[PDB]
């Protein structure tokens, strides 16, 4: 199954049929290259990885020469060094003198390999000189300066293969080849800010971080991404009080090197409309105030309203830390009221599936497991919008294999190919009985994705009844070695909120609250909170939700605090704090820990390690960071989630709606940024975006 | 004239010193910090001091807009930024500008606009 | 394990209040080199109040935290752990993440599609 | 497969392999259509034997050379992608693969482009380099970035705006393209430049001395001491 060869005297064994550059990477031998990438197709454009191979007359390209047995490879031949100096000089004679103005100064692949392998001096000194390429306006997110392009096809290969946006290409012969849309067509996709980390030269670069900073100045910090379902890995670059950019570090399970558009360009709204001090409402006007003023106003209004029980609502929101939910849940339950709800519509009740048995609300196959799939179906979701990295996974596995898709819900424009089934629960049950009982029962590794948008529907339990009966009846979708019922969760908090038990009881959904606590919780409507109620909004920047409050309290956002976050798969991951909270904002659990002291509650923790001990008391899979466990309770959980809504909910004929109205402005940071604000208008249906 | 110094107290500076420069009234960057914000932030130390002997050196965004636009017959317009009375290498590195789109394309070092004709 | 925190001259507040992190630096998404991804860095988590703040005067990034610039390199993971608990520090350790090996062929790019093409390569 | 080697296939299956194998030498067997063009007296297309002398090829079936055998400056067997044979070599050379590979050249398509002595070789090979700049697909970087440089150097060498060393330079920038490409178009665009430098170095030196004493001396890249970049374009130098 493996092949043993020799590079640089080193003897190496590698799986059969691989590329030669993978054998050089396995043996530790450093080979320079410009048009090779791990997540992309092989092209032999840049001619940089030439290598001396015995039984070959010419130096062969190491990226596309397949591995054969008995192979003797040398990389330190004088001919190979001459070849690298030659090809490097050839690259540099039409590449413009833009290094003081290029955005990739200390980051340029062309530049660091020109010291190490290229020629000292340059002989390019014609009077006619270099060519010049016209600038090409693509979109508002990507600055495009194509004189300094080397035609590595890497952006084109990517937007063809993985992003599913075929608008990029290469039109021309000779030097008059260009890389852009031919018509000056605007490029959309849900991850278009990923082509600008991909280009090795700075021809495709960042537009809001156009000329702001510079990589030897930046301090890098490895954190976790909120405002995403999957909770992808990032890399925060900070000047020290400001945050410059996020940029994906690799993890083959959660994001596979590729990160959302909305995750990337929301650093603009991190710093534009923030809360830096507490504000107390006087009546039609806020005033800002002292801490003792705000927190004692909270204590005095508690003593004035006196909610004795089931009247202190505490609803959390889209992005929160797990530890702030520990703080809030402990404060409300030592208060004596589990009116402890989540933000979404139909968040006032238990969400039609069990807080019991973690496999009820989690993505139960691994995110690595979707690569192994045969025929999968989704209900009520658009995975192109929500968890846009999962769309890259689905299209990638659909491209490599024989995969079969249909969809139940709104007519989605996928990158990949869906089949349509309908817009009705009756269309659902008809499609489960008619065609896809046979398909999902036939298939080895199928799965079923359930959107959390239909969890927020009031007719939720009919869908969960039908799908639980189908998963329990079919032994292929649910067996020992893998699990096939799967759900997606829109926000990064909802999986952690369901781990901790942050959900209301049946008694708590009946009463109207006298005092409401918004921790985050931006998508509340005006009608959701009572008019007599004393609401307080703890959150990091001003929003819809801050406008309704009688007191606001600034908190640290996800950059400014170290935090546990739980994704759809169930991974607990820590964000490292890059900068500190500006002005007067504090961390989110410390504020609740201090507001408790002015009430009758002394929370048993007071330090950061005791929060971790209390968090291990809630569940010890939240101190066990970045591990995934299986579930032995997969059989019992589907039955226990079948028994509940059996006959309790009748399926109404309301059509299945789209979960999010736009992609770009869905939480408190993305709605504050001007980048999403001028992005959503430019990524609305125009003639520049119509394929025609 | 009268700007509020964080207390309701009006402070009064002449109108020739609220300009960013005597070329240009307004700001040329999204974080340029207009002069009224500057005198609002630390007027504690503009006390007893002459405003006229402060520098105020001729904003350059307006001195480049009034330069004419060069016209090039060919496709590519090549640029030094150099003087040719000076014995040496002055100016910026040579860059080559494509003039094909409608309008006039600027040099990214010097800002001199070039147009194809 | 010997305890050298009293003989290094470091204050007590550094050993009792500050948590530190051992990590291998991630491979950068921008450029394709991997040279800075071998040594284990030691770096201190920031303090909420003491990190950085803008000067009233000019806009200088002024700090009160003094370990923010210090960062160590170690050869192995075990050497970093041994030194970190030898100096008496509370550490968190972050496990590295390598890429999964997947076999690539250039001849994959144009294999015969019996049914729907479902893709157009371009090269 | 080529259209000719398929169009030969039925008759060679009928007449047999032993009849076809008699013509030519031991490894280079058979016959071939020759397209004799350029500046001969009578341009033609014949079909004759392999391994035949070039003099008996040009003299017996295409009139002769326009001006006689004294009037032979060079010959290109095959297409554009073949180095030039000079005058003393091409007297006793055979038209197979072996006797042209031995003189570091190719038979190619066996087009015979002779070059008149009153014509210039430098203008010819400048036109060949412009052909390869126009016809390259532009995918790999040494071929695409190379034939633009070869054209910028051959225009300059046709005018004469160079130093004596820059044609040793042009030899090296042939060698760096020559074998690092996807197809053999970079290999093809290397070879005529190499044949020019191997066979007609004093013909280039004469043009360069001519430029050096008509007008002023010249630095590297064609720059003259008057040449300065004014607004827009470059003046002071006559822009080849
Ligand atoms: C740039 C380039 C252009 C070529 N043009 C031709 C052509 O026009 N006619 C032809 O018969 N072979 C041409 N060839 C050679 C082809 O590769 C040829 O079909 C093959 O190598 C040999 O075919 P054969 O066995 O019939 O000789 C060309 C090769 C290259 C690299
Ligand atoms: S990308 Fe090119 S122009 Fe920009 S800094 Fe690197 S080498 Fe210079
Ligand atoms: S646009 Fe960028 S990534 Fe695409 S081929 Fe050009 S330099 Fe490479
Ligand atoms: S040698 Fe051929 S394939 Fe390679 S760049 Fe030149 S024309 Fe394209
Ligand atoms: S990377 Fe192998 S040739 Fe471009
Ligand atoms: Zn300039």
């Amino acid at each position: 199954a493996e092949i043993e060869l020799t590079i640089d005297g080193h003897k190496v064994s590698i799986e059969a049929g691989s590329a030669l550059i993978q054998a050089c990477e396995k043996a530790g031998v450093t080979v320079p290259r410009y048009c090779y990438h791990d997540k992309l197709a092989i092209a032999g454009n840049c001619r940089m990885c030439l290598v001396d191979v015995e039984r070959a007359p010419k130096p062969v390209a190491s990226c596309a020469y397949p591995v054969a047995p008995g192979m003797v490879v040398r990389t330190d031949t004088e001919r190979v060094k001459q070849a690298r100096e030659n090809v490097m000089e050839m690259m540099l004679q039409n590449h413009p003198l833009d290094c003081p103005v290029c955005d990739q100064g200390g980051e340029c692949d062309l530049q660091d390999q020109s010291m190490r392998y290229g020629r000292d001096r340059g002989r390019f000194t014609e009077i006619t000189g270099k060519r010049s390429t016209e600038d090409k306006n693509i979109g508002p997110l990507v600055k495009t300066s194509m004189n300094r392009c080397i035609h590595c096809t890497r952006c084109v290969r990517f937007a063809n293969d993985i992003a599913g946006a075929p608008e990029l290409g290469s039109s021309g012969r000779g030097n008059d080849m260009q890389i852009g849309t031919y018509l000056e067509k605007n490029l959309n996709t849900e991850l278009s800010g990923n082509v600008i980390d991909l280009c090795p030269v700075g021809a495709l670069t960042n537009k809001p971080y156009a000329f702001r900073a510079r990589p030897w100045e930046l301090k890098k910090t490895e954190s976790i991404d909120v405002m995403d379902a999957v909770g992808s890995n990032i890399r925060i670059d900070s000047k020290g009080v400001e945050v410059m950019r996020v940029i994906p570090r690799v993890h083959e399970d959660v994001n596979e090197e590729w990160i959302n558009d909305k995750s990337r360009f929301a650093c603009d709204g991190l710093k534009t409309q923030r809360l830096t001090t507490p504000l107390i409402r006087v009546g039609d006007k806020f005033v800002n105030a002292t801490w003792d003023d705000a927190l004692s106003t909270i204590a005095k209004a508690y003593q004035q309203k006196a909610p004795k029980g089931d009247e202190f609502k505490a609803v959390a929101g889209a992005l929160v830390e797990v530890e702030s939910m520990v703080a809030l849940k402990d404060m409300t339950n030592a208060l004596g009221s589990e009116n402890t709800t989540t933000d979404t519509p139909n968040g006032n009740s238990a969400p039609a599936h069990g807080i019991t048995f973690r496999s009820n609300y989690l993505f139960n196959s691994s995110i690595a497991g979707i690569e192994d799939a045969d025929a999968i179906l989704l209900v009520g979701t658009n995975p192109r919008r929500e968890a846009a990295v999962m769309n890259a996974r689905i299209r990638k596995a659909w491209l490599r294999q024989e995969l079969e898709i249909a969809s139940v819900g709104p007519t989605l424009d996928a990158t990949f190919d869906v089949a349509e089934l309908g817009n009705t629960h009756a269309d659902l049950e008809k499609a489960l009985s008619g065609e896809f009982g046979e398909v999902l029962k036939n298939a080895k590794n199928p799965l079923i994705i359930v959107g959390s948008g239909i969890t927020d529907r009031e007719d939720a339990g009919a869908f969960f009844n039908t799908i639980g009966k189908f998963v329990e009846s079919t032994p292929s979708v649910l067996n020992e070695n893998w699990n096939g019922y799967n759900v997606l969760q829109r926000s990064a908090s909802r999986a952690g909120a369901y781990d901790i038990g942050f959900t209301p009881s049946d008694e708590a959904s009946k009463t109207t609250p006298k005092m409401v606590w918004l921790l985050g919780a931006d998508e509340v409507a005006a009608s959701d909170i009572p008019a007599d109620a004393f609401v307080v909004y703890q959150g990091h920047n001003g929003d819809v939700g801050a406008q309704f409050a009688d007191v606001v309290l600034p908190g640290a956002a996800y950059t400014e605090k170290a935090g546990t976050y739980v994704n759809t798969e169930g991974r607990s991951q820590i964000s490292r704090a890059a900068t500190g909270p500006p002005g007067g904002a504090r961390e989110d659990w410390k504020i609740l820990r201090a507001v408790s002291e002015y009430l009758g509650v002394a929370l048993p923790y007071e330090d950061a390690y005791e929060v971790r001990d209390r968090l291990a008391e809630i569940s010890p899979s939240l101190v066990r960071y970045d591990l995934v466990e299986p579930t032995v309770f997969g059989d019992v959980a589907v039955q226990h989630s079948l028994v509940g809504p059996n006959g309790s909910v009748t399926p109404s004929s309301a059509p299945l709606t789209e979960t999010i109205e736009n992609f770009y402005m869905t939480d408190s940071i993305s709605r504050s940024s001007p980048t999403m604000a001028k992005s959503s208008i430019a990524f609305n249906k125009d003639n520049k975006k119509n394929q025609a | 004239k009268s700007i509020i110094s964080y207390n309701g107290n009006t402070i009064e500076i002449p109108e020739e010193y609220t300009k960013q420069a005597p070329n240009r009234d307004s700001t040329w960057a999204p974080a340029q910090a207009s002069k009224t914000e500057i005198y609002k932030n630390n007027m504690v130390r503009f006390e007893q001091k002459d405003l006229s002997k402060q520098p105020m050196p001729y904003a350059g965004i307006e001195l480049i807009a009034q330069q004419p636009v060069r016209f090039v017959h060919g496709n590519t317009a090549v640029c030094d930024g150099a003087n040719h009375n000076g014995p040496g290498a002055q100016g910026h590195p040579k860059i080559f500008i494509n003039v094909d789109a409608p309008g006039s394309h600027a040099c990214q070092y010097c800002g001199t606009r070039y147009e194809k004709e | 394990v010997p305890a050298h925190e009293i003989v290094s001259g470091a204050p007590a507040e550094l050993s009792r209040n500050r948590v530190v992190r051992i990590y291998q630096q991630a491979k950068p998404a921008t450029q394709s080199g991997e040279y800075g991804t071998f040594a284990w860095r030691l770096d201190w988590d920031i303090v909420d109040v003491a990190n950085r703040w803008e000067n009233d005067l000019i806009g200088w990034q002024s700090s009160g935290d003094y370990m923010q610039a210090t960062q160590m390199k170690f050869t192995s993971k075990e050497s970093a752990i041994k030194f970190a608990n030898k100096q008496g520090w509370d550490f968190y350790i972050q496990e590295p993440h390598h890429r999964k090996f997947r076999v690539k062929q250039y001849a994959n790019n144009f294999v015969h599609s019996y049914g729907k093409l479902k893709h157009i390569r371009t090269k | 497969t080529n259209v000719e080697t398929v169009a030969v296939a039925p008759t060679i299956l009928r007449r047999g392999g032993d009849w076809f194998a008699s013509f030519g030498r031991e490894r280079n067997s058979g016959t071939k259509l020759f397209c004799i063009s350029g500046n001969v007296n009578e341009p033609c297309t014949v079909e004759e034997e392999m391994s035949i002398p070039l003099r008996e090829l040009l003299e017996k079936h295409c009139g002769g050379i326009k001006g006689g055998w004294d009037n032979l400056l060079g010959v290109i067997p095959g297409g554009c992608s073949v180095p030039i044979l000079p005058k003393n070599i091409c007297e006793d050379v055979l038209m197979d693969f072996d006797a042209l590979k031995d003189v570091q050249s190719g038979l190619g398509t066996a087009a015979v482009i002779v070059i008149n002595k009153q014509q210039d070789v430098i203008r010819a090979i400048q036109r060949f380099a412009a052909f390869y700049k126009h016809e390259s697909c532009g995918q790999c970087t040494p071929c695409r970035e190379g034939t633009t440089w070869l054209l910028k150097a051959m225009d300059r060498f046709r005018t004469g705006q160079a130093k004596e060393r820059e044609i040793d330079m042009l030899y090296e920038l042939t060698k760096d393209i020559e074998g690092h490409t996807i197809c053999a178009l970079g290999d093809a665009a290397a070879w005529p430049i190499q044949g020019l430098i191997r066979n007609f170095r004093p013909e280039m030196e004469t043009r360069m001395k001519k430029f050096h004493d008509e007008v002023g001396a010249v630095s590297v890249g064609g720059w003259m001491k008057d040449a300065r970049v004014e607004k827009g374009k470059v003046v002071g130098a006559p822009l080849p």
